């Protein structure tokens, strides 16, 4: 099946330019490519729902947008690398969300043999991408402290110990954590980013281990906020 | 444009109810429609398309129904994967537009938290600010009050909680206190205790420590 | 005898078609640079050697025979039928044959491909009730690999197959490259099939068909085709030749031996 990236996603001022990229990769029936078919960017703004905003035909004709970025957003797309582009520009606050890529999924074009369907269909999305994010605000970009949250001597409830990383003071979204390098997954919970009153995202994420475990192992936790290009690795130990 | 309006906004279920959710569509679709099920921090899934036919690959529990302005989306049987938002959709005509969506929360027996605290760092003082963390490990439902006590004072107004999404496996939550104050204010006070009531719990839970112990 | 001309076709007494661009085939199909010969009638039908085709590249098996036919009955009059095509997806066309600003095709067929993920076997039925014969153009799609074959019409293989009541034709499509043509390397190949009163045409077909719209009116008489680069005039002469008119008041000419009309005997 073909199979779809998003990139080009990060942090812009309002009234800032920003060209969004979806690369295609794989193949569907007939060994057809992304350039087969129709595709549509579609957004979602933070714990909202999903909002349409720009049609694009295979050839590339038969373009069409949301009255709510129409003016401002140009879709376009380079069958040669496979990929489609989304220009924003004039970026306003509330353009701030995820943006997909999608796959319409009837076969609009076979360049091989010159034919195309007389008509844009428009169909069911049966692929997405993994979507890129966009912030568009004021605030620059600042990277996160991480802090050990340690394990103490009656901390035990349950049968277990709980121990964790303190993600804190860092913009914009998002930033991901693991543990171990990800050899350790079971038992991890991330928390959602909460927004402090000072504008900036703080997040925790805590894992249960067996009490036997803290002093005899070693637990490490892994945050990557790329917004900023920090990595930090921080060892978690008892006090 | 064409509104879709999906019901409920809301839903909770037990494992192995039938579910139905709505589409009504503002005008005529003929059976132009599409849902799509999206588990948080993921993409879409198609799931049905043209109103009755399901996708390649989609569990057989699923099945759609309607037509003209009124459509339907069955499970016949709820799993816990089966978690997340659905969003009607509609390409009779452009613009293409999504139903608001209706978010599916799994129901389950009650399993209180295990309570945890952690006390704010040594390198985090030394740059002015304390965070107290108060964890709340695998509980179900969801409702709990959590409660900050400084010197047995009771707090208000400087935490803040953040709860994760219903666990695909077991349908529990886990949800933080964050307690934030600055260093002098930390270092005035001795007792720290985050005071945890819920559901599953006789009576309410207090964990504790002395600042420097 | 008579062995001058003017140089010029004098455009009475007969009905003078000058096809321009077009040749008389690429008028029937409805190549779009040529529309404008839509339901023409004539005479003589004047093919000139500047014409050229601009549309998905085709070719005609025994392409003498259906031009001459086409020629002789001297007019384009076409009557669209209501064929039903369940369960595929109608008027594909391509940027070989662009009409106005996008993408089209012929104007007299339908490029039929897969519906969904699938491409049934076709089987429709059209009787002639009529008092006259019908002439049907269809056509056979040959791509240049198996990709092309499956993404438009799934079956590995096609077929079609267009039969009255005594006559049948199958033809079965061959995959493979010819030479690139306006950046082509498929292939349309044209048919024919007459229907006379009370008998009926079937098409059947699981990929690869060009379908008809409808039938060209069949008609006899006088009417005929000729090639010749010679401008067209105001004046009268009953005899043309590609060079000219020339007079038939000498019952012999040197001219041409290709004529056309009331003339003298070619020496
Ligand atoms: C094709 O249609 C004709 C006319 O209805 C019918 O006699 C014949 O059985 C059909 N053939 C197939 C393959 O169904
Ligand atoms: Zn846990
Ligand atoms: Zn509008
Ligand atoms: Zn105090």
């Amino acid at each position: 099946q073909v199979q779809l990236q998003e990139s080009g996603g990060g942090l812009v001022q309002p009234g800032e330019s920003l060209r969004l990229s979806c690369v295609g990769s794989g193949s569907s029936f007939g060994e057809s490519t992304l350039s087969y078919y129709a595709v549509s960017w579609v957004r979602q703004a933070p714990g909202k729902g999903l909002e349409w905003l720009s049609i694009i035909n295979a050839g590339g004709g038969d373009i069409d947008y949301a009255d709510s970025v129409e003016g401002r957003f140009t879709i376009s797309r380079d069958n040669s690398k496979e990929t489609l582009y989304l220009q924003m520009t004039n970026l306003r606050v509330e353009d701030t969300g995820v943006y997909y890529c999608a796959k319409h999924m009837s076969m609009q074009q076979v360049v091989s043999a010159g034919w195309e369907r007389a008509d844009l269909v428009g169909d069911a999305f049966d692929v997405w991408g993994q979507g890129t994010m966009v912030t568009v605000s004021s605030a620059s970009t600042k990277g996160p402290s991480v802090f050990p949250l340690a394990p103490s001597s009656k901390s035990t409830s349950g049968g277990t110990a709980a121990l964790g990383c303190l993600v804190k003071d860092y913009f914009p979204e998002p930033v991901t954590v693991s543990w171990n390098s990800g050899a350790l997954t079971s038992g991890v919970h991330t928390f959602p980013a909460v927004l402090q009153s000072s504008g900036l995202y703080s997040l925790s994420s805590v894992v249960t281990v067996p009490s036997s475990s803290l002093g005899t192992q070693t637990y490490i936790c892994n945050v990557n906020h790329k917004p900023s290009n920090t990595k930090v690795d921080k060892r978690v130990e008892p006090k | 444009d064409i509104q879709l309006t999906q019901s409920p906004s809301s839903l909770s279920a037990s494992v192995g109810d039938r579910v139905t959710l709505t589409c009504q569509a503002s005008q005529d679709i003929r059976k132009f429609l599409n849902w799509y099920q999206q588990k948080p921090g993921k993409g879409p899934k198609l799931l049905i398309y043209d109103a009755s036919n399901l996708q390649r690959g989609v569990p057989s529990r699923f099945s759609g129904g309607g037509s003209g302005t009124d459509f339907t989306l069955i499970i016949s049987s709820l799993q816990p994967e089966d978690v997340g938002t659905y969003y009607c959709q509609q390409y009779d005509g452009l613009p293409f537009t999504f139903g608001g969506g209706t978010k599916v929360v799994i129901k389950r027996t009650v399993a209180a938290p295990s309570v945890f605290i952690f006390p704010p760092s040594d390198e985090q003082l030394k740059s002015g600010t304390a965070s107290v963390v108060c964890l709340l490990n695998n509980f179900y439902p969801r409702e709990a009050k959590v409660q900050w006590k400084v010197d047995n004072a009771l707090q208000s107004g400087n935490s803040q909680e953040s709860v994760t999404e219903q666990d695909s496996k077991d349908s529990t939550y886990s949800l933080s206190s964050t307690l934030t104050l600055s260093k002098a204010d930390y270092e005035k006070h001795k007792v720290y205790a985050c005071e945890v009531t819920h559901q599953g719990l006789s009576s309410p839970v207090t964990k504790s420590f002395n600042r420097g112990e | 005898v008579q062995s001058s001309s003017t140089g010029k076709i004098c455009n009475n007494p007969h009905r003078i078609l000058d096809g321009i661009d077009c040749t008389l085939i690429d008028a029937l199909l409805g190549d779009p640079h040529c529309d404008v010969f839509q339901n023409e009638t004539w005479d003589l039908f004047v093919e000139r050697s500047k014409a050229f085709s601009n549309c998905y590249p085709y070719d005609v098996p025994d392409y003498a025979s259906l031009r001459s036919l086409v020629a002789s009955s001297g007019t384009l009059e076409f009557i669209t039928e209501g064929f039903t095509w369940t369960g595929v997806t109608q008027n594909g066309g391509s940027n070989a044959c662009k009409r106005g600003p996008g993408s089209g095709f012929f104007s007299r067929l339908n490029w039929l491909t897969k519906s969904g993920s699938t491409y049934p076997v076709l089987n429709v039925t059209m009787p002639n009730n009529d008092n006259f014969d019908k002439l049907y153009i269809w056509g056979v799609h040959h791509p240049s690999t198996n990709q092309e074959q499956t993404s438009l019409y799934v079956q590995a293989s096609g077929r079609v197959t267009v039969s009255t009541r005594r006559s049948q034709q199958t033809i079965i499509p061959n995959i493979g490259s010819r030479p690139w043509v306006r950046g082509l390397s498929s292939r349309i190949s044209i048919y024919w099939t007459i229907v006379k009163p009370g008998d009926v045409l079937v098409i059947n077909s699981n990929g690869n068909l060009i379908a008809p719209r409808g039938y060209f009116k069949m008609r006899t008489g006088k009417s005929s085709i000729m090639r010749s680069d010679a401008p067209i005039d105001t004046c009268i002469s009953e005899c043309i030749t590609p060079n000219g008119s020339i007079p038939n008041d000498k019952p012999f000419q040197n001219v041409n031996k290709i004529t056309y009309g009331a003339c003298p005997k070619y020496v």
